[PDB]
């Protein structure tokens, strides 16, 4: 990993 | 152009007569885009995020527009929530993170 | 600073006697440390990425040093597989993205 899009 | 911060930095991109909206996106090594047709040879690749690892399409050398800077880069494709421009293509356009 | 992109950019970070690494996050809406146990209430929340959505504990008015700013303000608590600094802290330090 990589990728830490991140949404709440 | 500089962008704050207060809302998810959301730009419009280009991809061979395709407008998407995408995530100008610090925290991702690479670009992912959803679900797509692109020209070309690809290689499966596992990338890893919160919540674990999806399946993408690795393609390489794709032309991209970015905020009227034209990149050529790595594209991964497949089941992320958002599309996401990542390191590969910020460094291309002169990205910084200023505080 | 004006910090380039072509590694992650990683931070230390102080949070009460605990000094950790984390990343500068443009992709993320909030702040998500490694499992750790903070004093207070938290409520159980949800948030997804890449690969699905992870289980959290919210932390409210946590305080927090990043690249000698104070800050203080919501930290999420949970799985990630690296510490995250979100946008509702990188505000708090007047982040930008410029190109």
């Amino acid at each position: 990993p990589g990728n830490f899009l991140q949404s709440s | 152009p500089q962008i704050t911060l207060w809302k998810r930095p959301l730009v419009t991109i280009r991809i061979g007569g395709q407008l998407k909206e995408a995530l100008l996106n610090t925290g991702a090594d690479d670009t992912v885009l959803e679900e797509m047709n692109l020209p070309g040879k690809w290689k499966p690749k596992m990338i890893g995020g919160v919540g674990g690892f999806i399946k993408v399409r690795q393609y390489d050398q794709i032309p991209i527009e970015i905020c009227g800077h034209k990149v050529i880069g790595t594209v991964l494709v497949g089941p992320t929530p958002v599309n996401i421009i990542g390191r590969n293509l910020l460094t291309q356009i002169g990205c910084t993170l200023n505080f």
